[PDB]
């Protein structure tokens, strides 16, 4: 398959052979059977053994201790391999295979946050809510409609926050949204980089248009994954006590969080991400998978459902 | 942040730049300035600069060096800077 | 903001906030912003610390061979980017008739640079009968088979004012057998790099093309946009040098194939690539970045996509 | 050591110590010359200098850096040596 | 061979073998064969080490004072000497005939230049006269007192040609009432600082004079030969500094006593003085020394002493 | 009286007053009575108080931590005076004042060497050659006179040697290399013992004032070349602290290993902090008599061993 390497070593090639440097003693690395390297934490290179790995055509994906993406490492070399991006692109263009996709990021959204919402216990009832979505033709439609799935949800989540956390109208205008809002964010770095880990391309999306200035994947798989990883953590964090107001301020626009909250936050926030039901973030990956083997047609895209 | 600037510019366009480079940098021979800048007057030089000398004719170098460099004249010493 | 190219066999890293170079001997130059592109020539190894700050910078690394010939490259995460552009690029390529305008202009644009390249040096030039196969082809492969034919037969007419030892009987695919093969080919690597580079400086994605089918390792953008740039740039740099006599059989090395280049041959080289990469017309480089705007230009519809000939 | 060697040498000389200069340090600019010089090669070009050149009339400068600077060049750069 | 004047307030130090001049922001300059003399106008921190070292290198540091005006010199260990010389300096000094032609000399040398000066600014020229009212005199005391009233109608013969505001009635050296006094003082002080910088440099033992009555502790060789180069150097310069204009009102300013210089009228003055002190004649510096050089073919006898006063 | 500092600190001035900050203090320095400060210590100075130094008129003598002299600050007025120079030359002219002062130098060595000679058992009766300097009229007579008188001092001191150290004849042998290589390095403390005072070291009377060498330490050696080299040479030829395996011989002549330098040095200097009112300040008392005698106070008398 493929190889990581979280050790902070120094990637080597000593005679005609490659090795790996890692501090304490040098180790031989068997690639025959490799094709792709994904590489996080401090791991120095070397252009003798670049050479070498491009000649046998692998390709390294460099990252940070955390998911964010540094770059990759793309030979002369190269494999059949096809393109990913233009199929991305096959799809969009015939409007009949984009709102499937579509609708279907939203059904899963839905869905897990009705999971979500049965966790804790709550009435949540969507199905005569997305029915909405497999009648509804123009993507405007299946989006306005999220957006009424979405305000319900909210609508029927603060019944079970405190009233200090109330989270009312979209949005930052409260503690509670400022604190998801700033999660869904932090998330949406993440997810930029659990999905440059693939060859898939993050600026063709079909949920929301693909269109001038961002990656507008993430966008669309966050519809799933925010009610997984950034709506539970905030709600852990209110229901046990963890922030109160004393990590948020007001500034002259909004509120938000105090150089201490992000510190906190950010830890739960990590710490909910290595957390096994497998590690959390790889499912971010998984879904990502689940999409490359729709986009070639092996097996059609389903979304994730939360059964924890 | 302390440079030094050396330009060939051509004639009839010279005196201009001459004349602003002296009021920013110190002046050590013929078409070479020196002198301490901070990097926000680096920037106005630059760039006011680029709006006296007219390109793909004209060159200009401009060094950036940390500190005041050593450095030993020969000929006639047009302006002593060696001398705090 | 110009490029490097690092022969000596030293280490990048990033004490202070800034990129550092030690080479075996002993220094440490090189401020990083006013760089744009690496070519990293020898051994030389990068430390995480600069490798990743180069990503953060949004600078890449381009690697080459021992004998020069391009060997990968690094590509940073998508600084300026647009997937409204991207799908526009896509309908292009899947459209076949909106395709083949672009994939033929290419070829359309570059063989006529040949020409008028040709022309400048007082010998004959005929090549406005081909064009007429060309526009009758329809499918991509035919295209090619032009292309494949103009490229060799440009180099047997070029031929009749060199002297012997720099003659070009074939093109000579790595590794080349003949001399003066190398020097092209070499010299063609660079501005494949120096294309991928100043394609990243856009939004267009890198990796769908219409002259050339794309991988996802492949830069298949950079080589459709090669086929105009060759004969601005790797041509006339491989005529200007060796007419003058810049260059002779002491820069050759031979090896069982006998390609190489001397270090000496490689940094003259690449110093007149990079002194003749940007005299002006304001400059030479940035044709390279306008080039791939007049894409940008087609891909919307604004105006169609008018090649470059010669200023 | 690194230096860049700027001077001022006017007319009819020039060419001579022009063509000096280029057998040991490089070209950059219209007089202007840089290049790596051991602490004998040093003297022999301010040795070479001292004997071309005429004093009381030109002048010929000569900064003793420690190792390759920084520049930022405007107009044609008629050579770039920031490619090593 | 450059000289340094560090007005910034520092801190001379060594750090293993090159010298460094820390100001109170952070970098250190400063070449160790660019000097033989150094010039200290501030406040700076000199260390055992760089103190050493300089006398090492036989270096000094003419010292000044709040206002510019000469202070004191760290005269280090000599490198060439020579005791014969001395000798024979002592021996002219000591026979009081084969002096007199030596003081007369550095005289008729050093108010000769001062016609000179005056005709090459176009005034009227005249002590071709005055010069026998010291050409027999016997004792110094009288060609010293005459020097005096000479000195006193070369300035009062110059003011004519100065503006108004910068005119020197008396010269009152220290310290300095009116305008154009201090710009003297200053640049004689300078120059006597060069000038013992330029007799350290020969074999002349610099303690023992002729004109002027010597002393184990103060060179008064600089001020018998300043006779000759005060008129040529520092009147030349603070004459083409105020004419041309560099200087005006907005530079000096007054203090509770006299006059005095600001600091950016002190630094282009100084900058002026070593701007104008290398200049195309050879060095108008290797002139002092070469002056200096002139002493000894007369004290060793290869040839009579005679001053350099033309222009040439 | 003169001040002088051993100690390494920091001389400043704070508020209009001199200061001298050591390692954990400050200590003001009461300058009213001194005309010279000594500074044999690593003593940093600042320009701000060194012009308070100057503005009294103060001079202030450089030295190393141990022993060489590097510079004195000169200020501009210098509480008036006259000059030892002046009389130091005069002197040499002077035919006279220099057959005095010539005949001083050697006698006083000569009588060194004598109890130099009696201290190790020796029969001395060297005191008949000194006639042939009463009514010496040239120098040269003095000078050359001397040549017999050393060398029957060698010659009659080869008796208390080893075989091995020989002075036969006068760097090239044995002992050659390690008396000479003292007589070095006393040339050295010499010069500074002499900059100490005012004299100018350059003017000489019992050897020629050629350009070019310190000439006053070069005739005061004949003094203390017996007291302080001849003296440690004897006793570490003796004690046995130098032996064959020290010396290194060389192409030319013979010399001491890297090893053997070190030895006579460390000896050496013991000799000068191993006070008899110490043995270092004999060189700069023997200097001062000159100074007492230059002006006129007092005749000139040579230094006799004592001890």
């Amino acid at each position: 398959k493929s190889l990581t390497i979280f050790s902070d070593g120094t990637l080597l090639r000593r005679e005609n052979t490659l090795y790996f440097e890692n501090v304490n003693g040098r180790k031989p690395l068997a690639i025959e059977g490799i094709y792709d390297i994904y590489i996080y934490g401090h791991v120095n290179i070397t252009s003798q053994a670049l050479h070498y790995i491009a000649q046998k055509g692998i390709l390294i994906h460099f990252f940070n201790h955390y998911g964010y993406y540094d770059g990759t490492f793309y030979p002369r070399e190269t494999l059949l391999s096809g393109d990913l991006i233009i199929k991305q692109a096959e799809h969009y263009l015939d409007k009949n295979k984009r709102l499937f996709l579509a609708k279907s990021f939203v059904v899963g959204g839905a869905k897990n946050m009705e999971k979500n919402l049965k966790n804790w216990g709550i009435s949540s009832d969507f199905s005569n809510h997305l029915k909405e979505l497999q009648g509804a033709k123009k993507v405007t439609e299946i989006m306005n409609v999220e957006g009424r799935i979405r305000q319900e949800y909210y609508a029927r989540w603060d019944e079970s926050l405190p009233g200090e956390f109330r989270i009312g109208k979209r949005t930052p205008k409260n503690e509670m949204n400022a604190l998801i809002s700033f999660l869904n964010s932090r998330l949406y770095a993440t997810m930029i980089s659990e999905i440059y880990n693939t060859q898939l391309a993050p600026t063709i999306s079909y949920l929301h248009e693909p269109s001038e200035r961002r990656f507008s994947l993430a966008l669309d798989l966050s519809e799933i994954f925010k009610p997984i990883i950034a709506d539970r953590i905030a709600n852990r964090l209110v229901k046990k006590g963890i922030i109160k107001k004393d990590h948020f301020r007001e500034d002259l626009n909004g509120v938000l969080l105090t150089d201490e909250g992000m510190k906190i936050v950010t830890k739960a926030y990590n710490q909910e991400l290595e957390k096994t039901v497998v590690t959390r973030r790889r499912l971010i990956r998984l879904e990502a998978y689940k999409i490359i083997k729709h986009l070639v047609g092996v097996e059609e895209y389903s979304p994730l459902v939360a059964w924890f | 942040m302390y440079i030094v600037v050396v330009y060939d510019v051509g004639v009839e366009r010279v005196n201009k730049v001459k004349k602003f480079l002296r009021m920013h940098l110190n002046w050590v021979q013929n078409s070479v300035f020196e002198g301490e800048v901070t990097l926000a007057e680096f920037e106005r030089i630059k760039e006011g600069l680029k709006k006296i000398i007219d390109e793909n004719s004209d060159s200009v170098i401009i060094y950036k060096l940390r500190s005041m460099p050593p450095r030993e004249t020969l000929g006639i010493e047009k302006n002593p800077i060696e001398e705090i």
